[PDB]
RNA sequence: UACCUGGUUGAUCCUGCCAGUAGUCAUAUGCUUGUCUCAAAGAUUAAGCCAUGCAUGUGCAAGUAUGAACCAAUUUGAACUGUGAAACUGCGAAUGGCUCAUUAAAUCAGUUAUAGUUUGUUUGAUGGUACGUGCUACUCGGAUAACCGUAGUAAUUCUAGAGCUAAUACGUGCAACAAACCCCGACUUCUGGGAGGGGCGCAUUUAUUAGAUAAAUCCGAUGAUUCAUGAUAACUCGACGGAUCGCACGGCCUUCGUGCCGGCGACGCAUCAUUCAAAUUUCUGCCCUAUCAACUUUCGAUGGUAGGAUAGGGGCCUACCAUGGUGGUGACGGGUGACGGAGAAUUAGGGUUCGAUUCCGGAGAGGGAGCCUGAGAAACGGCUAC
RNA sequence: CCGGCAUCGCGCUCCUAGCCCGGCAUCGUUACUUUGAAGAAAUUAGAGUGCUCAAAGCAAGCCAUCGCUCUGGAUACAUUAGCAUGGGAUAACAUCAUAGGA
RNA sequence: CCCGUCGCUCCUACCGAUUGAAUGGUCCGGUGAAGUGUUCGGAUCGCGGCGACGGACGUCGCG
């Protein structure tokens, strides 16, 4: 059966810490600043910036 | 298995035939032929897919069945038959000529040659020896014996084969300091001479070749295919000179290109 | 049925071997031939891999044998077994195998060394220039037969082919047969 | 003579004893010579095969067998068989998680022409040729003691 | 994100676990559920059992059509024309699909080998002699389906008997030289000669022989071969060496006679090479267990010789002989709710756990076992037996 | 960073061999390290590309978006084992007192 | 603060006479279906010689 061969992904990840007040009050700041409608879509921006830094890391770390 | 093999499912054929993972569970499976199937590209992808003459199966099937499509000479209706390196496709009804050369980055492409450089191929010998009554015969890598060669071309060498005559024409001494073109590994579609040959009593033997740009590899004798004597090949590269390049060069090549455009 | 595979050896630490596989037929053998020396031929065909054929000879009478000093090589009858190596009782019945030893008519080469007007003994004298016939040949020739070895498969090519013995070899059949 | 101990006689494959016109130098294996063969892969006959009585069918310098595939080296281990050895090769094999090394080892059949003459312990190099009997695929070519 | 927090005390600092906190291409279940794209889905327990339907058949100009037809329709020689159903012949059904029971140096992965073999098919090359006392080819068989017709049995692509008729079915059977070389060998002259004239394609099997140095007219290959290959003597109750089919016409007379020819194709036989592969095979690598330390060996366990068998190597098997072979570097045994790998989840790094499942390899078709057909099966949408 | 020599650099007939001249092969083995070859795809990483975004996919983009042009379909990782190449510090194993040495 | 015996309620495992029971495999001994190879056999079916005999017949030609 092909079309079982079609890649998909996950494009977020929910916090470790489920109940912190700085990081509820930060996250909230940016989801009524830029109209978002919920944390899933500030912790997709933050995933997305995390692979890239982790990517100019790893550049960073060579010569 | 219980007896050979037919079909071909599309994750396995070929990575240089470029099938996208998602076009179907199988893949064309090349006919048994002169070409040994994993380096050889059959006619359905050389109508369908590349010059994009047909569209579906059966639309080459429909232009084999009408005899347009010619082979190294001979008119080639089976269609996964397994066309190789230094073959030639002709179509005379659109008087277009083909010779199945590589490119620098390891997959087959038709480069376009005249008629004059239609007539005839290049083929390397596979070996020399003797056969029934004493005749010696050779043999190529694409399956043709050759009786009654000249005595002195001997295993690895390179022919000249007019299709006309269908004998040999002129040839080629494999040795240090010719031209090479490359069918295997990495390296393949890189063009070259050979600037060394170390031997190896119960191995592969070695080759490490100089390309024209200066920069130097090395390769299997079971890997190179010569072309020319001396420094000139006597057959026509490709969009590439056979130059390998980085990945940095071509960076470079397509934003410098994309300055006058 | 009979099978060539590894599978019930035990291992070479001489653990025991588990069964993985049913037997697979290109895997097989036959039962033997073990063909007797008797006067009616009988040789009977096998259909093997590939689609070819063995002749499995049952029964043989004639034999093709070589002399090997004097380059000749002719057809004769068999007249008995008298040793084998592999087992006595083979002897005992009278069974062709490959390296088994057999008594030969020679008759046929006898009349061969009969021959080698004026052109004609011109050349039996360029010949008995270099005559030597060891007198171990020619006590067997007195007899009226040649202890010969078989050189070929009677199980696998349907024949009896062979040689006489010569030399050291015959005389260490000779000794053996004492 | 020495070799003729078995129940048949023993002689090698295609030379023919009783020859009528022979001769010392025709080659190896015609006019009644003994026949003998260079292995390749530089290694050199010894003179005891070249100049030998024994019968091996199974030797490389004199028998039917042919050398090709690996080339393996090891010190003899047993030698209480008949024309056949047990070599010891020893080697480190790598343990990743603690990054460090274990001592194995593997014992290899390997068939000892008559050429040979072998201690125990002796470095041996041994070379691969087609199945032999049911555990034997290497030929001792040379032996240091 | 290379992170911790609650809980032993009157209070303290620790050890240390318990609980929390996050993920899962991880299964179930609960409550809820509006739109778009995406796509796993009787693996786990029972490789337990199966009603019913379907999953493998097939026709080109090019094997065989008066057996009965459709469609032309004959001017009633000549065609069953043009198109065919059925049926013989051929081919395929050994691929694919499903599953993961058995299986722990086994499979399997990377890496080797065949100078240890088979290979329908594709592709390239190649092919004399069949008897004629080798003096340029030497003749045509019967019998069976579709049909037609008499039945049995409750029954089945269960079956008997009779009348017809084909071949690319089946069975016979013409053969291309100098014979090139080899052995005989009446006579000639004396032989180093000439020699009249009988026996020698391609396979099979055996044997003998050739298949060349080294610096002061040797000449194919490999790292390596008694190699490729050639000569010679014989052998075989020889698988073989075209009694086949399509259109196209189109030069020219020797009886001007389908006249002498001559083409482009289809199918088929044999050999080599190639391709499509397989089978064996080398080295290294696998989880837990010592409350599993000896195991194998008469009866093959390790090796040797000669055979038999196989497509082929090999204790694969037989006869005879030797006493070996593995083991604290873990043999042998046991567990696995264990097919191996590519890979999966989590991952600072190092790691831990998983891998029935779509790709590769293996294995099985209720359990064992044996086979026929065939290039290929130990086949199960084949057979035989339990 | 390195080649090429020279100090008080055990040799060459044979392969490469400068215009008498560098840079020659067997008469101790390995581990280690360097470079290369040969390593299936899919997966992973990653280059390119506006499926309207994304998860994706392997496409597509320009022409006068007119009798077609330019095309792409990279690259990398791949422990251990096996093959080859340079190094010879570190560490193994073998070993000049019978001179049986060159 | 705290230990143990004894008594009560629940749970878990252990030993155990009983040749306890069930179950699968393995080894040795025996019986052995069916296929494959072989030795005979020979229903009938083919030049149906022939004597040149009158569709038969048997001596048959070997398959
Ligand atoms: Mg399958
Ligand atoms: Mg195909
Ligand atoms: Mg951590
Ligand atoms: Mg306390
Ligand atoms: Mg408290
Ligand atoms: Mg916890
Ligand atoms: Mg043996
Ligand atoms: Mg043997
Ligand atoms: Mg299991
Ligand atoms: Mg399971
Ligand atoms: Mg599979
Ligand atoms: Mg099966
Ligand atoms: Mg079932
Ligand atoms: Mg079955």
């Amino acid at each position: 059966h092909v079309n079982f061969y079609r890649n998909y992904g996950k494009t977020f990840k929910k916090p470790r810490r489920p109940y912190e007040k700085e990081r509820l009050d930060a996250e909230l700041k940016l989801v009524g600043e830029y109209g978002l409608r919920c944390k899933r879509e500030l912790w997709r921006v933050q995933y997305a910036l995390s692979r890239i830094r982790n990517a100019a890391r790893h550049l960073l770390t060579l010569d | 298995a219980r007896g050979l093999k037919k079909h071909l499912k599309r994750l396995n054929a070929p990575s240089h035939w470029m099938l996208d993972k998602l076009g179907g569970a199988f893949a064309p499976k090349p006919s048994s032929g002169p070409h040994k199937a994993r380096e050889c590209l059959p006619l359905i992808l050389i109508l369908r897919n590349r010059l994009k003459y047909a569209l579906t199966y059966r639309e080459v099937q429909s232009i084999l069945m009408q005899r347009h499509i010619m082979v190294d000479g001979k008119v080639r209706t089976d269609k996964t038959y397994p066309a190789g390196f230094m073959d030639i496709i002709s179509i005379p009804k659109t008087g277009e000529n083909y010779r199945l050369l590589y490119d620098t980055k390891g997959r087959f492409r038709l480069h376009s040659v005249r008629d004059e450089d239609a007539k005839f191929k290049l083929c390397k010998v596979r070996s020399v020896q003797f056969g029934q009554k004493g005749i010696p015969y050779l043999n190529t890598y694409d399956g043709r014996t050759i009786r009654y060669p000249d005595p002195l071309i001997k295993a690895n060498d390179t022919i000249k084969l007019d299709l006309e005559t269908n004998k040999i024409v002129d040839f080629i001494k494999f040795d240090v300091g010719n031209v090479v073109m490359v069918t295997g590994g990495r390296n393949t579609g890189r063009v070259g001479v050979i600037k060394n040959r170390e031997k190896h009593k119960g191995t592969f033997e070695t080759i490490h070749v100089e390309d024209a740009q200066g920069h130097q590899f090395a390769t299997r004798l079971g890997n190179v295919f010569t072309i020319g004597k001396g420094t000139k090949p006597w057959v026509s590269l490709p969009k590439g000179k056979g130059i390998k390049l980085t990945i940095i060069e071509e960076q470079r090549k397509r934003d410098a290109a994309a300055q006058a455009a | 049925g009979i099978s060539r595979d590894s599978m019930h050896k035990r291992r070479a630490t001489g653990g025991k071997q588990k069964a993985w596989r049913k037997k697979r037929k290109y895997e097989l053998g036959r039962q033997p031939a073990n063909t007797k020396l008797s006067s009616n031929k009988t040789v009977r065909r096998v259909r093997v891999r590939g689609g070819n054929v063995k002749w499995r000879a049952l029964r043989l009478d004639t034999g093709n044998f070589s002399w090997g000093s004097e380059a000749v090589t002719r057809k004769t009858r068999l007249l008995d077994v008298v040793y084998n190596s592999s087992n006595n009782e083979l002897v005992r019945t009278q069974t062709l195998v490959k390296n088994a030893i057999v008594q030969v008519d020679a008759a046929p080469f006898k009349q061969w060394y009969l021959t080698h007007s004026n052109n004609v003994q011109r050349k039996l004298e360029k010949r008995q220039q270099g005559r030597t016939l060891d007198s171990h040949i020619e006590e067997q020739f007195s007899g009226g037969r040649l202890l010969a070895c078989i050189s070929s498969r009677p199980g696998q090519c349907g024949r009896a082919d062979g040689y006489i013995l010569e030399g050291k070899e015959l005389e260490f059949y000779m000794r053996k047969l004492q | 003579m020495a070799e003729q101990t078995e129940k048949s006689f023993l002689k090698q494959p295609k030379v023919f004893l009783s020859t009528k016109k022979a001769d010392k130098a025709k080659r190896p294996g015609k006019a009644g010579n003994r026949f003998w063969k260079s292995v390749g892969l530089g290694f050199k006959t010894p003179r005891e095969a070249i100049d030998g009585t024994y019968i091996d069918k199974k030797c490389p310098f004199t028998g039917t067998v042919a050398i090709r595939g690996r080339i393996i080296a090891g010190t003899c281990h047993s030698a209480k068989m008949n024309r056949t050895i047990i070599v010891r090769r020893n080697y480190l094999h790598f343990v990743k998680k603690y990054q460090r090394y274990e001592k194995r080892h593997s014992n290899i059949p390997a068939h000892i022409s008559p050429c040979f003459r072998v201690k125990e312990g002796d470095h041996v190099i041994i070379g691969q040729c087609r199945p032999l009997s049911k555990t034997v695929r290497f030929n001792v070519l040379k032996v240091v003691p």
